[PDB]
């Protein structure tokens, strides 16, 4: 790719291991563990009106 | 009747009674707050 | 021998029954006032 | 001070030097790996041209071939 | 009745009573702030200015 | 340990008067807070 | 270790335990006001 | 109940208690931090009505 | 009934009892936390009717 | 390891075990009122 | 004061210093890894524009 | 009443009193800043 | 053990007078603050 | 170690601990001014 | 009142007082700079 | 130890003199600051 | 190590600590002038 | 008042004072450069 | 390691040096104020 | 001040100091050589206005 | 070692250290002429 666009945090993996999707996630199905796979969405205090 | 207190420390009896009463009072005060709904109604009146 | 020999054990019983009684009365008054404020039955 | 009677200055000096060395190296390395304070590359920028608020966990592409370098 | 104090350490009793009273005062002060809503309304007045 | 019988009596007297003083001061505080904002 | 030293240590230990528990109670009340878990 | 200190060394008891208490406090703090509802470092400024709740 | 302590050291019995009790409490709390119905850190504010229930037949 | 001190230790230990079960029973009562498991 | 007859002050102070240093490092690291408190990059943002 | 001070180090007492006063004063000064809105309004005046 | 009974009494006197001075100076501060921005 | 040695070490230890807590409290006050976490 | 200084090192007292005063002066000078906005406005006047 | 009775008394006198001077000059500083930019 | 040796070492250690510690203050002020972090 | 220097050698005192004064002068000189706008304006004149 | 007379003489010299420093700094601040006042 | 050499062997101190200084110098030179702006073996002939600068 | 031996070694070590710092400072001045980093 000529250029790179930074993805949203919710679409970004916390784990930077290359083979984590086929060695662990393909055999792991715990709900909370699945939740901790990606970063959470973020905003600002001004956008929340606070 | 008093012979039941023989051979024991008055301080441990008072400490155990205080622990009993404190725990029971906390449990029953929470129970009563739920039953009466007192802080909720007064707070809603003041935080209108 | 140990703690609260017979004489002060009797005296301890006296104070302990006095305290239990006083606690019971003050709690009875508290329940009375609560019942006139918001009866629970 | 009496602190030197309980602790021999010879040993505490070496422990202190090691701790300060590791702390200074850690901080300089953290600053070097940041966008705002990577001074070896962007030290000539003024304070208004320096990057701000660029945490961005995936700030760069993860998958790519090696460069010719 | 005073004999309950016999064999103890007055400093320890004062320390424990102080811990109890301080914690109880803090808890009931937060409880009262929630019930009366005092700082909330006064802050609203002095910040709406 | 400590607190012999006589100092136990003296400390009980001082503890009782301190407890009563705290009680009355708290009673006045509650009396003022009731007129300010009654909680029932 | 005599019974005197044990009693003297026990008084301090009980006082410290009560202080710790009371400060934890204050912390839990603060947390409950901020964000209740029940 | 002071006689417990004659059966157990106060030094070892206090060391073990301190270690257990510190580990337990760390585990509770980190369990809360990793949750969605109680992160408190990202979402600590949210009010109780805006905080996440588990699915019904 | 109190002769049991003449066969087992009370010091070595209380330590084992405390260790087992702590381990059991931690295991039960963790099993509950890893479940869906009793993940109280997240869903503890739900009422008993809103709490998750496992799949039926 | 004398029978009188073993009587004292049995009294203390049985009382402690007893109180632990009662406090756990109250904990289970509260949990049942909050979210029953049956 | 008599606690120091039951515990060696040297060992207690060494353990305290080590534990406190480790705790401070862990807290500073957790803050640095977060989005709201990544102060090396975020520090100049005002509180309103800080991430939530 | 003075008999409570017996056996205690006056410097330890003064250190504890200073710690109490400093912590409480910091807490209540933050509390009062949040209540009165000072110095936020004056800072807003001088930093228009 | 320090602070024998005589110096305990002396220290008690100084502590009480210092506490009164602190309280009265705090009272002046609170009066001024009330005149500036009264709470409740 | 003697009792007076323990007293003298206690004085410095208590003063240093309390002063460290005060300095940490001031640091937390400054951090709250810059970016509150509640 | 002077007996509080018994058993203490005057150098340690002065060093602790100096640390206190330096830290407090730094904190309050930062506080006052933020409140008054002095260096900011004078810099803006001179650097523009 | 150190700072015996005569030394403690003289030290107390000089300490009080220094504290008085420091408070005075800080008060003048605050008076000038108030004239320049009042903070209330 | 005697008491006088500890006094003599403490003098030099304190002065070296002060000089180092706030030569670091000069460094921090220079860095703040160049690129502020708050 | 001179007895505050009893027991401390003058060389250490002078080295510590020199360190203090050097650091203070450097920091306040940077502060004054930022406030007054010197030598930025003169440098701008001479580098035109 | 200083004595009573040594402390007295050192303190006199220290006071004189402090006064000289203060006077020189006052003159410098007056010159700077005449050049670019900071209030 | 010279008395420090009665507490620490000058031979050991000099050997440790030389080792540390050599390691620091090599690390700094290597960090500079791995950079874009200061990879002097390849781009050392560029003028200061031609040298690379990090993204603004 | 004796005090005078440490005196002489200290003199030589101080002179060497300060000379090294000056030579490094001149090297930095030259590198600044070639390619400034601020
Ligand atoms: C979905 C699950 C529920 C819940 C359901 C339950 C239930 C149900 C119970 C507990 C119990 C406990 N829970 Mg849980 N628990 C919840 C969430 C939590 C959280 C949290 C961070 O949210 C924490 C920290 C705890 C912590 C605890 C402990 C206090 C306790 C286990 C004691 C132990 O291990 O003793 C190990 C060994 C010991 C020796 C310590 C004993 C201490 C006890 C508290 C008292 C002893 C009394 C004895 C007579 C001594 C008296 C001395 C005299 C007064 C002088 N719970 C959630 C909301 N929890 C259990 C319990 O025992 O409750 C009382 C229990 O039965
Ligand atoms: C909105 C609220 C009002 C106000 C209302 C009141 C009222 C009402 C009262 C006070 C009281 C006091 N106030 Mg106030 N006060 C205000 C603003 C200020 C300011 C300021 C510059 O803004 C200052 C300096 C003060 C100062 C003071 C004290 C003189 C006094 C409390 C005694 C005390 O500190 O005990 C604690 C003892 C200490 C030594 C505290 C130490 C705390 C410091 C911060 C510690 C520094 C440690 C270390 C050096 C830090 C280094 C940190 C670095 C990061 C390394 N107030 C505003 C305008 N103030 C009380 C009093 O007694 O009045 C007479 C009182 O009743
Ligand atoms: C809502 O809860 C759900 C679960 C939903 C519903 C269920 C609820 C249930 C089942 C509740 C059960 C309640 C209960 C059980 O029976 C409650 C039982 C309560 C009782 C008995 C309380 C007793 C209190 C006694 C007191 C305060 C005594 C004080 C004594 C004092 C002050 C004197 C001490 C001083 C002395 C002696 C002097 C020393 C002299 C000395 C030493 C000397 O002289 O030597
Ligand atoms: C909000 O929701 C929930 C929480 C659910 C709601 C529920 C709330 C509940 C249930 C609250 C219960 C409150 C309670 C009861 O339990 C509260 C009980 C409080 C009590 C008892 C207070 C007592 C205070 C006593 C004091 C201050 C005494 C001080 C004495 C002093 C100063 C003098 C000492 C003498 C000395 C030093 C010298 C003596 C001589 C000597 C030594 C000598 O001569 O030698
Ligand atoms: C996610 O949810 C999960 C996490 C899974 C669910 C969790 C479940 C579990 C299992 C929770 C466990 C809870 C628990 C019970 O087991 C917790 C237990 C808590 C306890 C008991 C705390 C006690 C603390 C006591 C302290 C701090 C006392 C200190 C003592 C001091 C300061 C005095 C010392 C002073 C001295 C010595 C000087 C005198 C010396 C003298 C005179 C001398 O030396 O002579
Ligand atoms: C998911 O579901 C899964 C989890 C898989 C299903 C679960 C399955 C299983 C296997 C459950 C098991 C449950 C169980 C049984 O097995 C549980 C057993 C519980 C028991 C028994 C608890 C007993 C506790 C007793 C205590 C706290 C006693 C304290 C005593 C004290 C305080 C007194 C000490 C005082 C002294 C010493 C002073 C005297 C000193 C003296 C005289 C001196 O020293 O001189
Ligand atoms: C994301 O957040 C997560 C991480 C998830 C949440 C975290 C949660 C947790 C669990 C936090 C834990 C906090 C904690 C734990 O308890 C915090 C505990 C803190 C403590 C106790 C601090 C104590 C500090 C004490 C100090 C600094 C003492 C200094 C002493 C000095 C200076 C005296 C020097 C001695 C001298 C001079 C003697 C001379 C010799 C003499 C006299 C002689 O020789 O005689
Ligand atoms: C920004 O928001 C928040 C932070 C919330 C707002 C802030 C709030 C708060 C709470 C502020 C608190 C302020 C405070 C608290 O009280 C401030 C307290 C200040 C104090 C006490 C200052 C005292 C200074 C004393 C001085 C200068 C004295 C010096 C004396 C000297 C020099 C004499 C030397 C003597 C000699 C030489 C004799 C030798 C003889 C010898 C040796 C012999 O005789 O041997
Ligand atoms: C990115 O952010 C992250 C990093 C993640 C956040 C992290 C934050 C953390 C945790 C920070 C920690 C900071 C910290 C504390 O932990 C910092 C502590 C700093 C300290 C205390 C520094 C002290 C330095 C002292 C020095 C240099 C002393 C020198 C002494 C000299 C030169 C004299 C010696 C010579 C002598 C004596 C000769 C005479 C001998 C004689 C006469 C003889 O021998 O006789
Ligand atoms: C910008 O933003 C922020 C930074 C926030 C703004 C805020 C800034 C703040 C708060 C600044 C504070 C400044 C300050 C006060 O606190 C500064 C205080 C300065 C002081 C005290 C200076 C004192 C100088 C003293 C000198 C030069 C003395 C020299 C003496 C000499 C030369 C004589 C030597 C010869 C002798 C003795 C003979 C030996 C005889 C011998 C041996 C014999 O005879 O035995
Ligand atoms: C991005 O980059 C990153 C890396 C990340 C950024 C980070 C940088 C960091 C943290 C840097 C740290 C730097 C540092 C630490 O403090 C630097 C410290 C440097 C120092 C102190 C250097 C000292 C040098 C001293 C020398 C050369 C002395 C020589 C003395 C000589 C030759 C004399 C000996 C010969 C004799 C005596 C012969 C006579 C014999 C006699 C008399 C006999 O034998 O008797
Ligand atoms: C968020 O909102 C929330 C927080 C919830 C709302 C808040 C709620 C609550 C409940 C607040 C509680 C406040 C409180 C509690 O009572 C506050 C209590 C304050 C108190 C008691 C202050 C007392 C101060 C006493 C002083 C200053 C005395 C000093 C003594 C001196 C100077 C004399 C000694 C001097 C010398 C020289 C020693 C001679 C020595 C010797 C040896 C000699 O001479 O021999
Ligand atoms: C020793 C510790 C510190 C003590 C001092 C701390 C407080 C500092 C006091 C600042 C006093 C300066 O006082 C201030 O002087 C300036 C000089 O420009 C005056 O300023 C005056 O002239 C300037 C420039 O000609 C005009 O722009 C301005 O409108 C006018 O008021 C202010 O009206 C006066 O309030």
């Amino acid at each position: 790719g000529s250029s790179y666009t930074v993805p949203a945090p919710e679409h970004t993996r916390r784990m930077r291991g290359i083979m984590i999707q086929s060695t662990l996630w393909s055999i792991d199905g715990k709900r909370s563990a699945r939740e901790r796979r990606h970063y959470r969405p973020q905003t600002t205090g001004a956008a929340l009106g606070q | 009747m008093h012979r039941i207190w023989q051979g024991m420390d008055p301080q441990i009896i008072m400490s155990g009674l205080g622990f009993f009463l404190a725990g029971l009072a906390l449990i029953i005060h929470m129970w009563a707050y739920s039953i009466t709904g007192w802080p909720k109604y007064k707070k809603a009146q003041y935080n209108a | 021998k140990g703690g609260m020999t017979e004489d002060e054990a009797r005296r301890f019983h006296g104070y302990f029954v006095t305290g239990t009684l006083g606690y019971i009365i003050v709690a009875a008054v508290a329940h009375f006032l609560a019942w006139q404020w918001r009866p629970w039955f | 001070h009496r602190i030197w009677l309980m602790f021999d200055p010879r040993r505490v000096m070496v422990a202190m030097v090691g701790f300060l060395a590791v702390l200074a190296l850690v901080i300089h390395f953290i600053l070097l790996s940041s966008q705002r304070y990577s001074w070896i590359e962007n030290g000539t920028l003024s304070a208004a041209q320096a990057p701000v608020g660029a945490s961005a966990p995936a700030a760069a592409a993860e998958m790519s071939p090696l460069p010719p370098g």
